[PDB]
């Protein structure tokens, strides 16, 4: 199937940086007390 | 799409430069 | 291997005549030749004209035959071409050009035969090192 | 009087980073370079390196990746000739024949040198001893080997250094064709500099660890029993001492810490120099040792040995290089 | 009568020697006297390269370039014979000389195209009846241009034609119907016409000046891609001595 | 051959698709020259225009 | 089609023996009484129609016309390549020892 | 190019006199022990 | 044939709208030669930019 | 030119899982006390 290439990077990039971004929250917030 | 990623690469590395040179932890003499 | 009088035996002249070189002569002849020849002909190779060199088929090849002693101190004495039609001793080292090139005016009859010595029997020590190039280095 | 402020703010040891005078020369000449060096790897159109209408592509928007890009030394039609952007009839042609090269390589060497200077500086303003500039000196001369003296020796800027990594390595290896670098005895001395320097630098840096001072518990790391700004030692020095004397014999080992630190600073800053000067040496043609057809035997045959073979190497290297920039049987420069 | 050292580095060796602006005679020609060209030069000014338009049928003119290998490109110390037909018209065949130069210039977007501006074995003829050479006289003549890199020119991957590899080393067991037009390098031959005007003349000393424009193919990196047709305009000089 | 080639719907803009990413050029190729206008004809010989 | 003109040129008689046409000079040492003169004479007078025509060559002497006619059987006439004769490669190819 | 050229010399004069007034501007003087 | 909104350009055409029209590499979206840009070709507005 | 297509992604993948990784434990860090 010839599909657009980008697309990989572009769902990787679509699920990574923005679920790290809340990883970071979560784990900042864990650590606060 | 390569020279795109090295650009890239280079151009954090001197923002990281410019962070650890003015944003550093200050080295608090004890 | 050593070096004996076999290698050491060279032509003399163009008929066939052969003469046995002792062990000092071809020093002598090396030292020589190291002191007024080396600097444009190591190796056997010409670095002035490389597609003529001391090899003895190209000397045998030349007009007259270089291939052997007598041949070799006359061109010492008086070189020529290739095809010895013309006398190059204006640029070339000589005996009766001993005054524009001063490393040939001390050189004695037994200077040249020593010289025409090392310069025959290097091929038959080195193999295809002798006039090679630096393909056989 | 703005002089005098001028001159209190240029020498003022609370800037963030210190300029004095020598930065104020230092600045501006490795803003230059670097920003050139910046737009040039990345962007610049290939230079006819060896003045024979051959042009080499060193950029990354031309083919290259990091490892293959570089800024591609000055043509050998201008050799030691000055080029500035002004001497050319258009940029086009300044770029053509490898003038981007010649800026960088003039503003980098002056404003290194002026780092030196600007270490000495500080030093100065901060009563400290001066020395630093003097061990800085060493990678100094090697870059003013690599891209001044040897292209003086040799007559062209082409023969500098190239701007990246693989136009490093060519760089080397038509140098060992030509030079026998490695045969040389100041590059023997260099890596025996460089060598040792990682070895004394692993060796101190190990000792010093391993006699560091318990003034933590296990879960935190060493580093925390050290403060910035304390008066004690933070390792002993004896327990270290007797370590690396019974690792050896006595003798061997430094119970001075200040001999060990210059020994530390010495022998690879020497080393260096040595290399550098092996360098320039070499740009005056005065190559390592040729040992080809040294031993003989005793009819006359040459009997190899590892430099016979070194040899080889060095005449494959010498005869594709550069492969159509030669008319002549000799390569005399 | 200028030295060496007062030329060196300003560019006056690249340029062509004028003649004055009071000198606009005629040079007598003998239809049994034999002459010669001492000196001819050819200093370019404007190099044209012709465009390549996408469609089949457009235009196609040409458009001015930059030149990037600085004064390198004038051509200087052309000798030739200069003999008179039976028609009367006047025929140059040159002999020898610095009768070529490579020239690269860079047109509009960054390409760049090498060319060997080059007179190579020229024959160009007058028209007829030329008793005096004038300010009207025209040659008119064809020259061979040669390919730019000669036969032992080697490619970046070691490849040429009289040396080198014959085939893609660095891929092995690639197919070799795809790199037949790199791997076999061509060397061409090609023809160019050029247009002498004469302009001043000098019937003393046997000089003229004038213009020039010629057009020749560009370098076709030994039969790799296709050539660019390069249009040169600058001036001329030439001796004229009776032989 | 400029204002032939604004009349060809590949040029209009709404005939892409949201998903469908580059250039025009990414599309239906590179445009390298005009055909020419092309007039259909029956056997009989009347001139026929497609929809 | 596209052939190296250099190896055909190796399939013909000028990879056996010397084209008058197309060797460069050097060739004309490895026989007697050829080089530099008669060679000199040689290359600057091709091209020959054929091998004999080189005993036509201006200015030739008794002696060097018996000199070219005992080398008549080590000479071959082709076609002129253009690039074995261009660049004036005929007197220097760029091979040296 | 004959403006970038004055450009470059004016520039390259500035910086360096600069350094050199700088460095007679009384430097022995700014060190933090002795004077 | 191939003109900018043929090839995706975004940011080409509002400079191009203002009065940037040529390169420093010396070519015009006009599509005409000769033309100096100076500072101002879009080069120049792209490193203005960035700086 | 013709390079390998997940280069990219993992080049990206290269830098963006070990940095996020320090960015995590540097701001969990930074928000104790
Ligand atoms: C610290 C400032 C500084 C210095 C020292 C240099 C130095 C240099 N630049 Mg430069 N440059 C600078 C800032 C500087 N740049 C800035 C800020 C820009 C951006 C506008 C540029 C843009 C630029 C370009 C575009 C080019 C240069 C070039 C050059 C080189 C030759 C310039 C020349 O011919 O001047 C000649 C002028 C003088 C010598 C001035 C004479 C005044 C005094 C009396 C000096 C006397 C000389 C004598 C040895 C004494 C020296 C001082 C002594 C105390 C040690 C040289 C390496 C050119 C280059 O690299 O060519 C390859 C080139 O093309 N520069
Ligand atoms: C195991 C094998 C081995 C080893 C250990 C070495 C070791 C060395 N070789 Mg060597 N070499 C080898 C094999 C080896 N070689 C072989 C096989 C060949 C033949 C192909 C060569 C050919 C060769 C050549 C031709 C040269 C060397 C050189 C050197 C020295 C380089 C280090 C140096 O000069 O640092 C000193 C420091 C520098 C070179 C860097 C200067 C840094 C400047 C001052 C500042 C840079 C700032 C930078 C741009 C910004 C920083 C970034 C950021 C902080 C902002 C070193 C002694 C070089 C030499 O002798 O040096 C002169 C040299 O030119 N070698
Ligand atoms: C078997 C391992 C081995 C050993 C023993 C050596 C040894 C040496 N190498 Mg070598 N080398 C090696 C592997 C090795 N190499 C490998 C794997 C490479 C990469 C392929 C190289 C590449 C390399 C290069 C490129 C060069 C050397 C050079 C040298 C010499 C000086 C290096 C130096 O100061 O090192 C740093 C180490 C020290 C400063 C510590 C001191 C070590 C000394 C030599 C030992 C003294 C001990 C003493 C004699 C024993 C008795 C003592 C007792 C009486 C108390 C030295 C003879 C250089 C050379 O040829 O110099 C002539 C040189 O140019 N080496
Ligand atoms: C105003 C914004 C804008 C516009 C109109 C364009 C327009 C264009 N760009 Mg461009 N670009 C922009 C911003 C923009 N760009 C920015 C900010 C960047 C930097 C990242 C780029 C980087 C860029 C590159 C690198 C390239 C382009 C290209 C192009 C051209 C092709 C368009 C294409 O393929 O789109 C594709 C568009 C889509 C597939 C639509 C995406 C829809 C998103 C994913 C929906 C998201 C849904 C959301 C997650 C739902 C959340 C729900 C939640 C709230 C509950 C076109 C001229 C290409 C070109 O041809 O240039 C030569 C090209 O190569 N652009
Ligand atoms: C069957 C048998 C015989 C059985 C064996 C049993 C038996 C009883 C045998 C014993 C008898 C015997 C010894 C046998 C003889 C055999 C023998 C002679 C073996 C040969 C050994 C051999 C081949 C070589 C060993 C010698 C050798 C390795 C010498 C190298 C010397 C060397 C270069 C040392 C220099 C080190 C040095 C000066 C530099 C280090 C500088 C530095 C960075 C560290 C110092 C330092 C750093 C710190 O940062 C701190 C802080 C401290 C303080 C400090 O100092
Ligand atoms: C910061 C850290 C990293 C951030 C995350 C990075 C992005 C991750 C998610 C990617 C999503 C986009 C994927 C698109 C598909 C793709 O690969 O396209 C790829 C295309 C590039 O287009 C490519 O071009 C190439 C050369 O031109 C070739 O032609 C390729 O075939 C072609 O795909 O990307 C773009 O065009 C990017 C710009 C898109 C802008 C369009 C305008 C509309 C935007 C507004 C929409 C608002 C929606 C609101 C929702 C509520
Ligand atoms: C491509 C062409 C275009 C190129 C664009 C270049 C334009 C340059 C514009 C610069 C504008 C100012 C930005 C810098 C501010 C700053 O640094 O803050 C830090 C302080 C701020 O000023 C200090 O701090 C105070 C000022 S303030 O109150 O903090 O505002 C003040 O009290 C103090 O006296 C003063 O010294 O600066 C200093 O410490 C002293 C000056 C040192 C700056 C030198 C620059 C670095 C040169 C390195 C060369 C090699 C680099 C290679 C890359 C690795
Ligand atoms: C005839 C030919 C000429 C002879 C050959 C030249 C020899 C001259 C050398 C003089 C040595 C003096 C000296 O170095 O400073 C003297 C100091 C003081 O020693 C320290 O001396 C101290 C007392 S005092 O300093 O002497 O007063 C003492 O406290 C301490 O224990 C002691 O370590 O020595 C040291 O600090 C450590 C000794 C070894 C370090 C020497 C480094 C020299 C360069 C390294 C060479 C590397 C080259 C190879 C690199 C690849
Ligand atoms: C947990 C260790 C993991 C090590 C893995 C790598 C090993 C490398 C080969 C051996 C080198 C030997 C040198 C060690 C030297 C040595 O003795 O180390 C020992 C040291 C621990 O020693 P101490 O307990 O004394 O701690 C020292 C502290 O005081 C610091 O000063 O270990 C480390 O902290 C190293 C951690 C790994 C450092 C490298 C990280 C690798 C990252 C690479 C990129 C990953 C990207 C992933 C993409 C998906
Ligand atoms: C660390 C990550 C940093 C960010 C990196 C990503 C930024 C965006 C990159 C866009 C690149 C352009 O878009 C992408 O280009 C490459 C070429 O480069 C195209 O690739 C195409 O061209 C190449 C030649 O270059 C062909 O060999 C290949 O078969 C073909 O697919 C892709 O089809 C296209 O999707
Ligand atoms: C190309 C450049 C070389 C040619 C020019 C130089 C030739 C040599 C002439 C000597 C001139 C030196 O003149 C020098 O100037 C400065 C600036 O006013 C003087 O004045 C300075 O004094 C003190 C330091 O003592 C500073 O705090 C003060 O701000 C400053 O004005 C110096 O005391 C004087 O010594
Ligand atoms: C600022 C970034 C500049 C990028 C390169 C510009 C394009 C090349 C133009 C070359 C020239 O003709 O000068
Ligand atoms: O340029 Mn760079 O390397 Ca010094 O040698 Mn000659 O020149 Mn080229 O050859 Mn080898
Ligand atoms: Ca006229
Ligand atoms: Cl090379
Ligand atoms: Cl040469």
């Amino acid at each position: 199937m010839e599909v657009n290439q980008l697309g990989l990077i572009a769902t990787a990039l679509f699920v990574l940086v923005p679920s790290v971004f809340l990883i970071i929250l979560y784990v900042q917030t864990e650590s606060q007390q | 799409m390569e020279t795109i990623t090295y650009v890239f690469i280079f151009a954090c590395i001197i923002a990281l430069f410019f962070f650890a040179i003015f944003f550093r932890e200050p080295p608090r003499i004890t | 291997a050593e070096l004996t009088p076999e290698v050491l035996t060279v032509p003399l002249n163009s008929e066939g005549k052969t003469i046995t070189l002792t062990e000092k002569q071809y020093l002598e002849g090396k030292r020589l030749f190291q002191y007024a020849c080396a600097s444009c002909h190591v190796g056997g190779i010409t670095k002035t004209n490389p597609s003529l060199d001391l090899r003895t088929e190209t000397l045998a090849l030349a007009t007259p035959p270089r291939d052997n002693i007598e041949g070799l101190v006359d061109y010492m004495k008086n070189p020529t071409t290739y095809d010895g039609e013309q006398e190059i001793a204006e640029v070339h080292p000589s005996l009766r050009s001993a005054d524009i090139f001063p490393k040939m005016r001390n050189l004695t009859e037994k200077d040249l035969v020593a010289i025409a010595g090392h310069i025959l029997v290097e091929p038959k020590i080195l193999g295809d090192k002798w006039g090679g190039g630096k393909v056989y280095y | 009087n703005l002089w005098e402020r001028f001159c209190n703010w240029v020498t003022s040891t609370d800037n963030r980073l210190y300029v004095g005078w020598f930065g104020v020369i230092m600045i501006p000449t490795l803003l230059a370079a670097t920003i050139c060096f910046v737009i040039a790897f990345i962007a610049a159109p290939p230079v006819d390196i060896d003045g024979i209408r051959e042009p080499v592509s060193g950029s990354l928007l031309y083919g290259n990746n990091i490892i293959t890009g570089a800024v591609v030394p000055s043509s050998n039609a201008i050799g030691l000739h000055f080029y500035p952007i002004w001497e050319a009839a258009s940029l086009d042609e300044w770029l053509y024949n490898g003038g981007p090269y010649q800026l960088i390589i003039f503003h980098f060497l002056l404003g290194a040198s002026c780092y030196m200077g600007r270490q000495w500086e500080l030093s100065y303003r901060l009563g400290m001893r001066p020395w630093i500039c003097v061990a800085y000196s060493a990678p100094l001369a090697s870059a003013f080997a690599v891209f001044l003296i040897y292209p003086i020796g040799q007559g062209s800027f082409s023969d500098g250094m190239p701007l990246g990594i693989s136009g490093t390595f060519n760089f080397m290896i038509v140098f060992q064709a030509e030079h026998n670098i490695l045969m040389h005895p100041f590059h023997q001395l260099g890596v025996a500099g460089v060598f040792g320097g990682a070895l004394f630098c692993a060796m101190h840096g190990s000792l010093v660890t391993s006699s560091l001072i318990r003034e933590t518990t296990e879960t935190e790391s060493a580093n925390y029993g050290y403060k910035f700004g304390q008066e004690e030692e933070t390792y002993n020095i004896v327990a270290a001492h007797g370590y690396f004397g019974r690792l050896i014999f006595q003798y061997a080992s430094f119970n001075n810490s200040r001999s060990l630190h210059f020994f530390l600073a010495a022998w690879p800053v020497v080393g260096v120099w040595f290399t550098a000067l092996g360098i320039s040496t070499m740009a005056f043609n005065l190559n390592g040792f040729n040992f080809n057809h040294s031993v003989i035997d005793a009819k006359g045959n040459v009997i190899n040995t590892w430099a016979d073979i070194i040899n080889r190497a060095n005449l494959g290297m010498e005869v594709m290089h550069e492969r159509n920039a030669h008319n002549f049987p000799l390569d005399l420069a | 009568t200028l030295t060496y050292d007062d030329i060196v580095g300003t560019g006056l060796a690249n340029k062509c020697p004028t003649l004055d602006d009071t000198a606009r005679g005629a040079y007598p020609i003998d239809s049994s006297q034999t002459y010669r060209i001492a000196r001819l030069c050819l200093q370019p000014t404007t190099f044209l390269v012709k465009e390549e338009p996408k469609n089949k049928r457009q235009e196609a003119e040409f458009v001015p370039t930059k030149l990037v290998t600085r004064e390198t490109t004038s051509l200087d110390q052309i000798q030739g014979e200069l003999k008179v037909n039976s028609d009367g018209s006047l025929t140059f065949v040159e002999e020898d000389g610095i009768d070529f130069q490579p020239v690269t210039v860079q047109m509009a977007g960054g390409e760049r195209i090498p060319l060997l501006f080059t007179v190579k074995n020229l024959v160009a003829s007058t028209q007829p009846n030329v008793t005096s050479i004038t300010t009207s006289t025209d040659f008119k003549g064809e020259f061979n241009v040669p390919s730019y890199r000669t036969a032992n020119f080697l490619d970046p991957k070691g490849r040429g034609l009289a040396s080198g590899y014959d085939s893609a080393i660095a891929l092995p067991q690639a197919k070799e119907e795809e790199l037949a037009r790199a791997n076999v390098k061509r060397f061409s031959l090609t023809k160019g016409q050029i247009s002498l005007n004469v302009a001043k003349v000098d019937g003393r000393t046997g000089e003229i000046a004038g213009t020039f424009e010629s057009e020749q193919l560009s370098d076709d990196d030994m039969g790799a891609h296709e050539p660019h047709e390069v249009k040169i305009q600058g001036v001329f000089y030439a001796s004229i001595e009776p032989a | 051959e400029k204002l032939a080639f604004y009349d060809y719907i590949g040029n209009n803009p709404a005939k892409g698709g949201l998903f469908r990413t580059g250039p025009m050029n990414k599309g239906d190729g590179i445009a390298q020259a005009w055909k020419g206008h092309a007039v259909f004809r029956n056997k009989e010989g009347e001139e026929l225009f497609v929809r | 089609e596209l052939v190296n003109v250099v190896d055909e040129k190796l399939g013909t008689a000028y990879g056996e023996k010397i084209d008058l046409n197309n060797t460069n000079i050097a060739a004309f040492i490895q026989y007697r009484g050829l080089y530099p003169t008669l060679a000199k004479l040689i290359v600057k007078n091709a091209p020959y129609e054929s091998v004999e025509d080189v005993l036509n060559i201006p200015g030739l002497t008794e002696r060097q016309k018996q000199i070219l006619r005992e080398n008549l059987e080590h000479f071959t006439v082709t076609e002129v390549e253009t690039a074995l004769v261009e660049g004036g490669d005929r007197y220097n190819n760029g091979l040296y020892k | 190019m004959e403006t970038l050229k004055i450009t470059v010399y004016i520039v390259v004069t500035f910086f360096v006199l600069l350094f050199v007034f700088g460095f007679l501007s009384g430097d022995p003087a700014r060190n933090p022990k002795r004077k | 044939l191939n003109p900018m909104w043929r090839q995706g350009m975004f940011v080409l055409p509002f400079m191009a709208r203002l009065g940037v029209t040529g390169s420093w590499s010396g070519w015009s979206i006009t599509g005409e030669t000769g033309i100096d840009p100076g500072f101002w070709s879009f080069e120049g507005v792209a490193l203005a930019h960035i700086v």
